[PDB]
RNA sequence: UUGUGGCAGUCAAGCGUUCAUAGCGACAUUGCUUUUUGAUUCUUCGAUGUCGGCUCUUCCUAUCAUACCGAAGCAGAAUUCGGUAAGCGUUGGAUUGUUCACCCACUAAUAGGGAACGUGAGCUGGGUUUAGACCGUCGUGAGACAGGUUAGUUUUACCCUACUGAUGAAUGUUACCGCAAUAGUAAUUGAACUUAGUACGAGAGGAACAGUUCAUUCGGAUAAUUGGUUUUUGCGGCUGUCUGAUCAGGCAUUGCCGCGAAGCUACCAUCCGCUGGAUUAUGGCUGAACGCCUCUAAGUCAGAAUCCAUGCUAGAACGCGGUGAUU
RNA sequence: UUAGUGACGCGCAUGAAUGGAUUAACGAGAUUCCCACUGUCCCUAUCUACUAUCUAGCGAAACCACAGCCAAGGGAACGGGC
RNA sequence: UACUGAUAACCGCAGCAGGUCUCCAAGGUGAACAGCCUCUAGUUGAUAGAAUAAUGUAGAUAAGGGAAGUCGGCAAAAUAG
């Protein structure tokens, strides 16, 4: 995160690298997400760029509307479909894996959110706990 | 001409050679700094790794989001019974470095203990100290002068103890027989501590206490002739290549003509001597003892021996450690705990721990009871209890 | 802390011990096991797999 | 050898609001390097396997970033110049055979180079580089073209050395406990909250040390949990066929499916990753020479990712000690 | 996007049976992109049979000045020897 | 005018996984002298024994992503009646 990090992250299984696409869940017009980059991601060797939930990166509209297409955006995800671990052993995942466009700064562009999300990033991320009909 | 695109050393050459160790019993090179001021104590321990567990407690670090609230922790337990104090020995320091100049030992020995001293002990006359005990069954003869040479040189004292491998379940009947630095007080009440200690046990509960940031210290399990691809991390090389993938594909250059050291190499990994420091003592617990798997906040009486047994291992019957997270070492195989050298607070060494459930379930598969109490409630009767 | 039911087993899912799964209508399911999980995804009905205890207290078994 | 390529100096007309030197520095000039490209032809034509990439280590520094510092046309932020410094790190992709280049994006930063233009009994064989074939131009023609395109066998290590691991005679024997020479060594960087919208700044904007929680990279272990794996050929089921039918079983190159313990295993999981001294650069204390003054000349303080120790790894198989029993 | 496609054409050196321009269908032809799919890959792990391994027995070959530890030096300008 | 007619009687330096013309051709599954099982007939030959490290050969599976790999989706998967 960075700029919007209202506070810290824990280290979350990591399962979305470059290349994936996957949802997105907010009424921006969009329909998929293709993940280009990772924000505070690490550099190593032929090793892939992965995002996480709550992990900002920038990615690009492969279906969806010809305003938001052919540009880069920042977004931010919400689901994961990876089987991560909390600090309670709580082995979870989703069925999807999604996201949601937005500024630089976290704010979405979007103004609902479609679906759950996880909690992690409600609370990292303000305007998506603004936006959220539910967390977990 | 150079490396087109940058990366670091494969492994860590500091734990070279990766070689088999000397012994199934890792030496203890370094103790804590002497200081008198102190009482005369233990620095080390012994024990015997069984197994790890899972356990529930409420984290305390004041910034955290679960500041407060309920975490699950992977622990690691020891089999401690109390060793048996055999026996000390005297370093004299000299510019070729520390040097023995005597070993005491005590009268009477266990039969394990001098089973550590033979090897082919069922065909054997037992002939082992005999006339060391005769040089006791007086006063002093010979004894009380090294004592008091001793006292007289020897800037350390190592007190020699052995284990109780028949307390414990396993099948050797071969006591563990070690050495350990005393770090307390001044030398002739070091070595007459020792003497009241002969042929005595000691126990954890007097070495150390919860909330404790120890060293653990032990051979890491073996694994055989091992290719370059596990023991090092280096990359897979692709499908199409002839003659191998899982190596490394240059070992060296023209110049030097010579395979270097720094360069990766099949060959052994573990039985590796390794010693793990800040390892959290969440719980001693005792043997001579019910409710060890038993929180004040479960309250139900139930030792720390889950259901079917430990894996290997068996039962905890004699005093017992947990220690959060790992350590080196196998299920059945000795261990080497030690105080630290340093007094890390961090706001983490400190941090009282107070715990909440501890899952006595079994390993030998995927428990869902850890009581057979529960297991009854939950099922109903069956076709065996009549 | 607390202990829970299997969606599929009803089974005490002690802390840790076990996965959790969020469909996309929100609802929470916990599996005590990767046997309940496979099932689940495969779509099954516990009321027909017999060592369930919805199986077990349909046909009023331990009652 | 170094023209040329690259790098660094001397001098200072000028630029820089005013002022040659904060920073740049034309005209002129002295050097260095061998990562270019030439020049030469010493070795090599009874053959040193010939571009690149992949992999992987190591080295230099002319330091991109990080540590500490000095200078500024440095208010603060941001930036520029410079010193000790090569400890540590320097990416993912698009197109191209590509080196190189150009873009996208993250980034603390995405610095340059060497090791027979490192590396083919290590790969690949895109390219180049035989034979087939097509086009264009040249040629009367056979045929030519670092012009373009397509297709085109990549052999052997069982020897020595090096390397990794593993044994081992001999020391009076045998067993146990130890020492520790020497060698190796590792931990790295960032973010967030707070300090503080404070300092500073007319305003615009906008810090920092300490503290806390977290993460990146690397490493060393471990397998409670989750995931994977499944010849437990453990349980159940399914197809075809054979055993008169059933029960129970064979064959189907482990027949197939679902579950599947144990074991192995994963930044796909978890746990851990030390503190003291001497120092550089730099800033200084007293202090003369030079009756002042000056960090220096004698002496002396603090001071870094440095260096050495602590610690960690192996333990000299011709380094040693203590102890027990010794037919 | 040095690729691919569609256009432009003072085309170094296009071009008409030295055949030109298209062209359905066909192609183990060359090429680009999209869907699916995937251990190609992030990043590796695990399993099986046959090997290697040890044994009994059998039992070659290539190659071989002599042999087989490094650094620098100079030297036929890159030494195992000096 | 016997016999073989070929993973041992032929040619391949040989008791070489190669090559060498043809006739007969059961039952079930199934579109099928496909593939798989069986009957008659024929074989039980190919150095064997112990363990199951690496690296291989041959076969397979792998969470999340899905060609980011690479000269190039090569190989493998997926589809399949």
């Amino acid at each position: 995160s960075g700029n919007g990090a209202q506070g810290t992250k824990f280290r979350i299984s990591l399962g979305l690298p470059v290349g994936a696409i996957m949802n997105c869940a907010d009424n921006s017009g969009a329909r998929n997400l293709y993940i280009i980059a990772v924000k505070g991601s690490g550099s190593r060797l032929n090793r892939l760029p992965a995002a996480s939930l709550g992990d900002m990166v920038m990615a690009t509209v492969k279906k969806g509307k010809p305003e938001l297409r052919k540009k880069v955006m920042p977004a931010i995800v919400v689901r994961q479909a990876k089987s991560w671990r909390r600090r309670d052993g709580v082995f979870l995942y989703f069925e999807d894996n999604a996201g949601v466009i937005a500024n630089p700064k976290g704010e979405m562009k979007g103004s609902a959110i479609t679906g759950p999300v996880g909690k992690e990033c409600a609370d990292l991320w303000p305007r998506v706990a603004s936006n959220s009909g539910v967390v977990v | 001409s150079h490396r087109k695109y940058e990366a670091p050393r494969h492994g860590h050459l500091g734990f070279l050679p990766r070689k088999r160790a000397a012994s199934i019993r890792a030496r203890v090179k370094a103790f804590p700094k002497d200081d008198r001021s102190k009482p005369v104590a233990l620095t080390s321990f012994l024990g015997y790794k069984a197994g790890m567990t899972t356990i529930v407690r409420d984290l305390d670090r004041p910034g955290s989001k679960f500041h407060k609230r309920e975490v699950v922790e992977a622990v690691t337990v020891v089999d401690t019974p109390p060793v048996v104090v055999v026996g000390v020995v005297g370093y004299v320091e000299t510019p070729r470095g520390l040097r023995s100049l005597t070993t005491v030992w005590a009268e009477h020995l266990s039969d394990e203990v001098k089973r550590r001293f033979y090897k082919n002990w069922y065909k054997s006359k037992k002939k082992a100290f005999t006339k060391y005990s005769a040089k006791y069954a007086q006063d002093g003869a010979g004894i009380e002068r090294e004592l008091a040479r001793i006292k007289k040189y020897a800037s350390v004292v190592r007190v020699l103890v052995h284990t109780q491998i028949r307390k414990t379940p396993l099948a050797q009947k071969k006591a563990h027989l070690a050495e350990i630095q005393l770090n307390g007080g001044s030398i002739s009440e070091k070595v007459d501590w020792a003497r009241e200690h002969f042929e005595k046990t000691v126990a954890v509960d007097s070495v150390f206490e919860q909330n404790e940031m120890i060293d653990a210290i032990a051979v890491t399990k073996g694994h055989g002739f091992e290719g370059v691809t596990h023991r090092w991390g280096t990359k897979k090389l692709p499908r199409k290549t002839h003659r191998g993938l899982r190596k490394v594909a240059c070992i060296g250059a023209w110049h030097p003509a010579h395979v270097m050291w720094s360069v990766a190499r099949a060959g052994q990994r573990g039985y590796h001597s390794r010693t793990s420091i800040n390892h959290k003592i969440y719980r001693v617990g005792k043997g001579d003892d019910e409710a060890n798997g038993a929180t004040s906040f479960d309250r139900t009486k139930k030792t720390i021996t889950p259901m079917g047994g430990f894996v290997h291992y068996g039962e905890i019957k004699n005093d017992f450690i947990m220690v959060k997270g790992c350590i080196p070492g196998n299920r059945k195989r000795i261990v080497t705990l030690r105080k630290s050298l340093y007094t890390n607070t961090s706001r983490k060494a400190l941090e009282e721990v107070s715990l909440k459930w501890i899952d006595t379930a079994s390993k030998f598969g995927k428990g869902r009871f850890q009581t057979p109490a529960e297991k009854h409630a939950f099922m109903g009767t069956l076709k065996k209890d009549l | 802390m607390k202990v829970e039911i299997d969606s599929f087993s009803g089974a005490k899912i002690y802390p840790g011990r076990g996965t959790l799964f969020v469909r996309g209508d929100s609802k929470i399911f916990r599996f005590q096991n990767s046997k309940s999980a496979s099932l689940f995804k495969q779509r099954k009905n516990p009321r027909r797999i017999a060592w369930t205890v919805l199986f077990r207290k349909h046909h009023k078994k331990g009652i």
